[PDB]
RNA sequence: CUUGAGUCUCGUAGAGGGGGGUAGAAUUCCAGGUGUAGCGGUGAAAUGCGUAGAGAUCUGGAGGAAUACCGGUGGCGAAGGCGGCCCCCUGGACGAAGACUGACGCUCAGGUGCGAAAGCGUGGGGAGCAAACAGGAUUAGAUACCCUGGUAGUCCACGCCGUAAACGAUGUCGACUUGGAGGUUGUGCCCUUGAGGCGUGGCUUCCGGAGCUAACGCGUUAAGUCGACCGCCUGGGGAGUAC
RNA sequence: AGGAUAAGUGCAUUAUGUUUAUGUGGUGAUUUGCCCUUCUGUAGCCA
């Protein structure tokens, strides 16, 4: 279903597990909850929180609601430099302009989620919800283009076919 | 300026008061800025409820055009008026003072639902053997 | 409600479920309460909006066979 | 289904013809056989015919009362009749299958239903 | 290659048969109602295919085989005179959307119906 | 409403008396017009609420009109407000 | 080959049959059952003008006795 | 200057306001006539009414709010607001040609002005319904539920802090952004001749694309892209009360 | 209703019905993650 970046080899960042409830007579829920975030060890889109009848198929439900089933806003490479605010479904992360690669600094699970997202050389602030399974969003919200490349001449990238235009 | 295509109905004893009211009307109305379009009187006619007692009443159709001015003043002649039982006008919204679908119907009521009387020789005189009388 | 004209010489019958002019048919659609001047119009006033169902209804017997949901 | 009434084939008024009227509500009909120039002949209702509740509107009940004044009216000696109906109460059709037993020809359903031009505001009551 | 152009127009005659209302998102191609039926633009549609079936013609050298899906209760007969071969494969009345991605089950379902059509 | 008649003393006094409608002097002339007829229906009853917040506008606009009016031309100005009354 | 517009007797069937009138019992008769009352527009098939009018019209016409009102009358 | 705004006659729709006019029907009532026992109420019921002749019904009069139906996703107003229909006065909108001025613009602390309803000061009106009060019926009790009588009230006119769930639960107005169609209306073109099609506006509404939302949903009358300026908010309970 | 020619035809408690008494508070077996397949489930491409 829906389309991510480039990998080879992945990474399966599960960074929490749970379970949950409602058992009683005929229909019930007795499942687990499992949160994954699936990267390449420098940077990629893709978020996923899912669950099943037991712990091996709610990390592979998990898996795949990270890789598919998920709108995303697209990456290039595993660097950051269009770093700007955003919201998606309420998640509010902020990033001002800056240096990158060096000043990284993250509390708690969020500076190894970080690592795998691409987003780890500009980052500020979060707002809104303040939980670890719904602010993983950093390289979505936080990315409000499609690409974002290590070459400075990026602002000169979709001008070569605007003036070649003229 | 404006048009009212006034049509109303008066009962029958006072039928006689209408061919003189109508011929004040015309008066004021030539003398000052407006017209009679076609003045019809449809003879005695057969209600749909007996007003004021009695079935039968008899229908003018004015066919008028006056002045703001003026209007007022046939206006609130007509609303304190004794010998119409009822009334209906309109406004200059698509008006119809001239020609209509009821040219049939007139000459029905005329042939067909009147009732012949003293009071329906007047009924004639209402709208084209018009003299000068009452109010 | 049997309305003033609707069968030839009558019988043992009255014919009341035929015939109808516009026998309150805005006014009322809730008994025993208390009438009201504006509430009438989106209240009492469902006949169009009745309708809406009645033209469903002859749709959604098509559509069921073309899904063979029948 | 009955209560004590008039006769059946005595002599009173002796007038060959009459209208009947049926006043139709949610809980009674009140049935009441009249003289074709406008004088009472005879009358039941569906309360009087022993029926109370909602049953005392259900078409069966309009039919008794309807049977029951149709045969007092006789003695009186009806041979011919015309009917009005006046309500949205229930079997309005129900005592016109009573009078026809009754051995009358049935002459026009001549709506007179008593609804006002909206009228007054009506009683409180219920909530919904 | 005006070969596209004809098969267009001598389908396009039909004029449709619905309503004057349309899918907003296809306004450019939609031409003015007669009368209450939809009439598509004939001609504005003909630059349009030209391009799509040179772009058919590429791929028939890269071409594995073909799969004709949308198939429903009424555009089945249609897919049936498409297909005119076994290089290219379709259904006959419905079609379960989505197959993918679940061809794990798809091929395990297809297993059980050669076996049990094979003992029949 | 406005007549006709009132309109054509109104054109032929004030602005140019062939048609102007529409100049500073002119559309004030007017405006002044309907209220007058406004003030003619406010001897009856003192509920005529609806109509009130209609002569609000074309007042508030005929003050509009006479500020721009003062900016121009002093003629034009001084005569105006004190041959029709206004600004009470 | 001729046209005629914003007038009388031309698109619908007709445009002076049903305009804005109520004086005439024949135009809102066309448009009412034999119980000599108004009925629903489904079932009067009245084009959208002479609807918007007709509302007004009846209520004219039963006031000048030209449509019996009430049920006395029906 | 018009590219923003403001204005004149013509044409078109409506329950906007204020004051005028106008028809008919139930309940209610009186009278005369006829005629006999229940009527009413309800899920069943008693309370109430009635043999002093009730109920129903014929004829005629009465009296006052209300005005069914066409009536609808409709239409009008400044939001709340406005319902028989019309006139008289008059506001506001909606089209279109001739003609006219030329930022006279936008927003709006302060501000004056303005009521859904009841409340309410004084006046008119009170047919029906109805808080209370009475008494039934309901029930582990019955002030709630459900009923009957029944008074103020409801109903009008002007007035008083305009109160609120004062509405798109959505500030104003204005520019910009794929449309389609219903209801319904000015008007250009077609055999106006199919509530019809195409050109171009109009309010009012359904549907949904880019976009926006947590979700429902919104989407050309935004809840999109924005613009100026104002109003206002910064956890709950206590308190929209206190001072 | 001009006309009842039972014409002008499109529905029937005018569909939106529901007194039917009530019973304190919190907690609880599909698991320590001391987590089986990620496998073309991403423009390259893999368990």
């Amino acid at each position: 279903a829906h389309i991510e970046k480039q990998a080879g080899e992945l990474q399966e960042k599960l960074i929490a597990v749970n379970r949950v409830s409602k058992t009683v007579k005929g229909g019930r829920i007795f499942s687990f909850t499992a949160l994954t975030v699936v990267g390449d060890g420098n940077g990629r889109v893709g978020f996923g929180y899912g669950k099943a009848r037991e712990v091996p198929a709610a990390i592979q439900k998990a898996m795949e609601k990270a890789r598919r089933n998920m709108i995303n806003v697209a990456l290039n490479n595993g660097t950051l430099q269009h770093p700007v605010k955003g919201v998606h479904t309420g998640s509010r992360v902020f990033m001002q302009p800056a240096s990158e690669g060096t000043g990284i600094i993250a509390g708690g699970a969020m500076r190894a989620v970080l690592e795998v997202a691409g987003v780890h050389n500009v980052l500020a602030k979060a707002y809104g919800s303040t939980n670890p399974i719904n602010v993983v969003r950093a390289t979505i919200d936080g990315l409000e283009n499609m690409n974002s490349p290590e070459m400075v001449a990026a602002k000169r990238g979709k001008s070569v076919e605007e003036i070649l235009g003229k | 300026m404006r048009h009212y295509e006034i049509v109303f109905m008066v009962h029958p004893d006072q039928s006689e008061q209408v061919p003189g009211m109508i011929e004040r009307y015309t008066a004021a109305i030539t003398g000052a800025e407006g017209k009679i379009h076609r003045l019809e009187d449809w003879g005695r006619r057969q209600l749909a409820y007996p007003i004021n007692k009695l079935h039968k009443a008899h229908y003018v159709l004015m066919n008028v055009e006056a002045p703001q001015e003026v209007i007022d003043e046939l206006e609130t002649t007509f609303r304190f008026n004794d010998a119409v039982i009822r009334s209906m006008v309109m406004r200059t919204k698509h008006a119809v003072t001239e020609a209509s679908p009821m040219v049939k119907a007139k000459d029905e009521r005329r042939e067909r639902r009147d009732d012949f009387a003293n009071e329906t020789a007047d009924d004639a005189e209402a709208g084209d053997s018009e003299e000068e009388e009452e109010e | 409600p049997v309305i003033k004209v609707r069968e030839n010489e009558p019988f043992d019958v009255a014919l009341r479920r035929f015939k109808r002019s516009c026998e309150k048919a805005g006014v009322l659609a809730e008994v025993r309460r208390r009438e009201f001047y504006e509430k009438p119009t989106t209240e009492r006033k469902r006949a169009k909006a009745s309708a809406v169902k009645r033209h469903a209804k002859k749709l959604a017997r098509e559509n069921a066979r073309r899904t063979r949901l029948y | 289904a009955k209560a004590p009434i008039r006769a059946r084939k005595r002599v009173r008024k002796q007038v060959s013809d009459g209208v009947a009227h049926i006043h139709a509500s949610f809980n009674n009909t009140i049935v009441t056989i009249t003289d074709r120039q406008g004088n009472a002949l005879g009358w039941a209702t569906a309360g009087g015919s022993g029926f109370r509740g909602s049953r005392k509107s259900t078409p069966f009940a309009a039919q008794v009362a309807a049977e029951r004044c149709a045969d007092a009216v006789k003695e009186y000696g009806i041979k011919n009749l015309e009917v009005m109906v006046k309500g949205p109460g229930p079997g309005r059709e129900s005592t016109i299958r009573a009078l026809n037993a009754a051995g009358f020809r049935i002459t026009n359903i001549t709506d007179v239903t008593p609804i006002p031009h909206n009228g007054c505001r009506p009683p409180k009551k219920r909530r919904v | 290659a005006t070969v596209s152009m004809r098969d267009m127009l001598k389908a396009g005659v039909h004029f449709g048969h619905q309503t004057r209302y349309w899918n907003p998102k296809m306004k450019p191609f939609i031409f003015g109602a007669r009368n209450k039926v939809h009439i598509i633009n004939l001609e504005k549609t003909v630059p349009m295919f030209n391009e799509a079936l040179a772009e058919l013609n590429k791929i028939a050298s890269r071409k594995g085989k073909i799969l004709f899906v949308g198939t429903k209760r009424a555009a089945s007969e249609a897919v049936k005179d498409a297909a005119l071969s076994c290089d290219q494969f379709f259904v006959n009345h419905r079609w379960l959307g989505g197959m993918l991605t679940n061809w794990k089950t798809v091929r395990q379902s297809i297993k059980r119906l050669k076996d049990l059509e094979t003992q029949s | 409403s406005l007549s006709t008649e009132a309109t054509a003393k109104i054109v032929s006094e004030f602005g140019r008396d062939a048609n102007d409608t529409g100049s500073t002097e002119v559309q004030v002339a007017l405006l002044t017009a309907q209220i007058n007829h406004l003030q003619g229906h406010f001897a009856e009853h003192k509920k005529d609420h609806h109509s009130r917040r209609g002569l609000l506008r074309m007042v508030s606009q005929r003050r509009k009109l006479l500020d721009y009016l003062k900016r121009k031309d002093v003629a034009r100005y001084t005569r105006l407000i004190e041959r029709l009354g206004l600004r009470r | 080959a001729r046209y005629f517009r914003r007038r009388k007797f031309c698109r619908f069937t007709a445009e002076g049959v049903q305009e804005i009138d109520y004086k005439d019992i024949a135009t809102l008769k066309n448009y009412i059952t034999e119980s000599g009352k108004i009925v629903p527009s489904r079932i009067t098939g009245t084009r959208a003008k002479y609807q918007r009018q007709l509302a007004r019209a009846i209520k004219r016409a039963r006031y000048l006795s030209l449509l019996p009102y009430t049920d006395r009358h029906q």
